[PDB]
């Protein structure tokens, strides 16, 4: 490149005569003269060679050579001063304005036309030179280039889109040059034109023209990919408010779910995920603004359109996996709480007021009364427009009134302006067809066109609507619980339908080689709707503590899903984890206080029944594991295996999440009472016995067993291990319920008999002291070092919050005897055990013990430091 | 009346201050306004 540049600068005779300084004609004038050569047969004088085409190709080749011999890349140019000299020489060689002119020289849309004239390869050469040599950085420069020549080529592409017009080789070649010109924007200056809006007209014109291009026919796969990347970049870093028209177009086009729908699906996905606050938060995306009511309505319409369209659509792995992020993004963006004679008199009054306005304007300009309406002498008979002009301009007013009567005020004015623009475009298209001429770019609608042309009609529409509201005529087109209730109601109908499909599929015998349509619907649900609900409860207020009936529907859906998982977990072979995660988030978002108050009584009783079913499954698992039937047991019945798998996998962590949420939000005192208390004691006994059992599968699933038991202990507001102290507690089931009522509820007259298997609280004291003395370890006695030491830790945390030291006034009322001294004793036992563990390489459980004791580290006396904290950390230092 | 739409040169309001008598008078496009003010001795008035 260096030597080529040296030779060219030493001998400018290699260049075109126009480029040489001897003539100084200029590159743009050279191409204009080449066009003239092409037009003039004598200029293109006597397989044949077009003389102007030869000149033009020569100049394009020279420009391409200079652009390619320019400095390679920006850092090379910056570091190499010689590269700076070369770039300066090329800049002085070729003016920038000449490049803009040549890139603006447009083509002739063909009825074939012969390839003679300016060509897309010529434009590609000039744009390559402009991009490489001069650089394309300044924002106003980008906008000026976009408006000059760049957008016109896109308009030509929009024209050429049609089948025969694409059959034109001009369309084909222009597609190539169009890729070579569209890749620039994004790669070089995606951020800038998307960071400014100085020509918002140009912005919208670019967006919808590129979109119409993307709705092409003969475009190659790579071409379509390039267009899609361009659109995604521009949208994903352009202002949300300034492509709302494009939002509209995608809103109509996405529900088609055609092959072309993939690109808009990505577009909306990125748009909503990007500016999520803009469509949800009250202030939106900060200075970017917030989604107007119209934008929210369009987003909701698109949301339900895609929802129903995917519901009706046959399940496709690729298409639905691509569409799921879009629907999730729109759900996240949508706020959870989002919701004649008079006209003739108006015409007369507007005519009078307009006559007054014309008189005032003409006298302000300096008009005089006269028969002629010519503006050369400033004479008017309507004191520019004459009486005939006024009476003919009366007609469009009546036409607009009739149109919008057959169909707020500003929106209707915009609609009327679009209607008048469309009718004018139709009239001019008819005139062009009659005259046998080419179609002007103005034929495309207002949205496809720039915003500047809209303003001309918008001013008239605003004026006529101001006159209408002055006259006194208003014309148009003609709960926050409901938002969630609608989309959650789609979910509940989905779940009821899925229940029906599973019941029918189980009732009917399976056919080998024939897949059930019900099973297909189940798969579609579990692969589309099932992931969607968790994304719903994420980033949405559905428990309305930040819609009580919304909370009720959430609880009822939880009950239905829990029943479905309990009965037919085996059917969800691959979506079991997804549905269990949805159960977790349902418990996290569940308001048990609302389950108790302002919650449908049948729904809350169904929740009690589901918890009782969980207790029954836990009891069955108890019996199976005691008998020796588990996963490791080969001789295990199918139903028993299903019960054990369901319990250990799903039921433990799910109930763990529910009880953790209940304990965190103090929901135990409201949801858990009476029969719920009895069933919770049953669950407690089941979990205790399952943990006590020393089966290998129990050991494998020990973490979830303990996690659930601790969650239950925390959530519960009443005493169930204070065997000889439950009488003091006011909340006690023995204090509230009578002996006969407890007997009916299947509870004896002694709390010791209620919980005989579990050691009493004092016996637990003695056992923990024995742990501290004997130095137990998870190797010898794992059951209560890493499984139940957390249990007694959480137990004592709860009862330490409710104990006498925290409530000296209620010390007698506090059934528990756990104080700060017991708190220190338990923490010291934990650290004594940790010290016994210090010096082994199997203590993966110590970190777990740290987690268990983390809630109870900051509520101890300072006396424990010298006793235990120092020895452990000294040995750690060792 | 009518000068808001008929006057191409705009509105000119001329203020005259007679300091010997402390009198403020106003004229609108050559027409004397009925509104006038009387100020106290030793008062400093700022055009505003």
């Amino acid at each position: 490149a260096n030597v080529v540049v040296r030779l060219l600068i030493r001998r400018p005779e290699c260049f075109g005569p126009a480029l040489r300084g001897e003539g100084g004609n200029g590159l743009l004038a050279a191409m204009e003269e080449a066009i003239k050569i092409a037009e003039d047969p004598s200029r293109d004088g006597p397989d044949t060679i077009h003389m102007g085409n030869a000149i033009m190709t020569f100049y394009a080749a020279l420009i391409d050579l200079l652009g390619r011999c320019a400095p390679e890349m920006h850092l090379i140019h910056a570091g190499k001063g010689e590269a700076i000299r070369i770039r300066s020489i090329l800049r002085s060689l070729i003016p920038l304005g000449d490049l803009v002119g040549v890139i603006s020289i447009a083509f002739q849309m063909p009825e074939p036309d012969m390839s003679a004239g300016f060509c897309p390869d010529h434009k590609a050469a000039m744009v390559l030179f402009l991009d490489r040599v001069y650089g394309i950085e300044v924002q106003d420069f980008l906008l000026h280039l976009l408006e000059v020549g760049f957008l016109p080529d896109l308009r030509a592409a929009a024209s050429l889109d049609t089948a025969a017009l694409s059959a034109t080789d001009m369309a084909l070649a222009l597609n190539r040059y169009l890729c070579t010109a569209v890749l620039p924007l994004l790669t070089r200056c995606a951020p800038l034109f998307a960071g400014t809006e100085h020509h918002a007209s140009l912005i919208d014109s670019l967006l919808h023209t590129v979109y119409r291009l993307s709705k092409g026919c003969s475009l190659t796969k790579a071409q379509r990919d390039s267009i899609e990347v361009c659109l995604l970049s521009i949208c994903g870093q352009l202002r949300p408010s300034m492509m709302q028209h494009l939002l509209r177009r995608l809103v109509f086009d996405v529900p088609l779910l055609n092959e072309h729908a993939k690109m808009p699906l990505k577009l909306l996905t990125n748009h909503y995920e990007r500016c999520w606050k803009y469509y949800c938060l009250p202030g939106g995306w900060g200075n970017f603004g917030a989604a107007s009511e119209e934008e929210l309505h369009l987003s909701r319409k698109l949301f339900w359109g895609i929802f129903d369209a995917l519901s009706q659509k046959k399940y496709e792995q690729e298409l639905f996996k691509l569409a799921l992020p879009c629907l999730s993004a729109v759900a996240g963006a949508l706020p959870p709480d989002y919701m004649p004679e008079k006209l003739e008199y108006f015409i007369n009054k507007y005519a009078e007021h307009s006559h007054d306005k014309w008189s005032m304007d003409k006298l302000a300009n300096g008009w005089i009364y006269g028969e002629i309406y010519s503006d050369s002498s400033k004479i008017q008979p309507l004191m520019l427009l004459s009486e005939k002009e006024k009476e003919i301009y009366r007609w469009p007013i009546k036409e607009s009134l009739k149109t919008m009567l057959a169909w707020d005020l500003h929106a209707m004015a915009e609609m009327m302006a679009e209607n008048y623009h469309n009718i004018w475009a139709k009239k001019k298209k008819l005139e062009l067809e009659s005259k046998g001429g080419g179609n002007h770019p103005l034929l495309v609608p207002y949205d496809t066109l720039t915003a500047k042309e809209k303003a001309k009609d918008r001013e008239k529409a605003q004026d006529i609507f101001k006159f209408l509201q002055i006259s006194g005529y208003v014309v148009s087109r003609g709960i926050e619980k409901r938002f969630a209730y609608s989309f959650l109601q789609q979910l509940i109908r989905y779940v009821d339908e899925a229940h029906q499909y599973i019941l029918e599929f189980d009732g009917g015998s399976r056919s080998k080689g024939e897949h059930f349509p019900y099973e297909q619907e189940i798969k579609f649900f579990a692969k589309v709707v099932l992931p969607l609900i968790d994304q719903y409860f994420k980033n949405h207020r559905l428990y309305f503590l930040s819609s009580n009936k919304e909370k009720e529907m959430v609880t009822s859906l939880f009950c239905k899903l829990g029943v479905l998982v309990r009965h037919r977990i085996s059917l969800f072979g691959n979506d079991a984890t997804s549905i269990v995660n949805c159960l977790h988030i349902l418990g996290q978002t569940l308001d048990a206080r609302t389950v108790m108050k302002t919650g449908l009584d049948s729904v809350k009783s169904a929740l009690r029944a589901f918890l009782d079913n969980a207790a029954e499954d836990l009891e069955k698992t108890m019996e199976n594991l005691k008998q020796g039937q588990f996963t490791h047991t080969r001789s295990q019945p199918k139903g028993v295996t299903q019960i054990i798998n369901y319990t250990t996998v799903a039921l433990l962590p799910m109930l763990s999440s529910l009880f953790e949420h209940i304990g965190q939000h103090q929901f135990g005192e409201d949801l858990i009472l009476e029969d719920v208390q009895v069933s919770c004691y049953r669950i407690l006994t089941s979990l205790y016995a399952l943990g006590t059992s020393k089966s290998i599968y129990v050991e494998r699933q020990r973490s979830a067993l303990g996690e659930c038991l601790a969650a239950f202990a925390g959530a519960f507001p009443i005493a169930f291990l204070e065997t000889h102290l439950d009488k003091h507690n006011v909340y006690s089931i023995y204090n509230t319920r009578s002996s006969r009522e407890r007997a009916a509820l299947s509870l004896p007259a002694n709390v010791e008999d209620v919980c005989p298997n579990i050691p009493s609280l004092e016996k637990l004291m003695t056992e923990i002291i024995e742990l501290a003395e004997s130095g137990i370890r998870y190797t010898q006695m794992p059951y209560m070092m890493e499984v139940v030491l957390p249990m007694l830790c959480s137990y004592m945390s709860r009862w330490w919050e409710h104990g006498p030291e925290n409530h000296p006034e209620r010390a007698e009322m506090c059934c528990t005897a756990l104080n700060s001294e017991h708190m220190n004793t338990l923490l010291g036992n934990i650290l004594k055990i940790i010290y016994n563990n210090l010096g082994i390489d199997e203590g993966a459980w110590m970190k777990r013990l740290a987690v268990f004791s983390q809630p109870i580290i900051n509520k101890v006396k300072p006396q424990l430091l010298k006793t235990h904290f120092l020895p452990l950390m000294e040995k750690l230092k060792k | 009346p009518g000068q808001g739409r008929n006057n191409s040169n705009g509105l000119e309001i001329g203020c005259v201050v007679d300091a010997a008598s402390g009198l403020l008078t106003f004229i609108a496009n050559g027409k004397e306004l009925s509104t006038y003010y009387q100020v106290e001795p030793s008062t400093k008035l700022f055009p505003a």
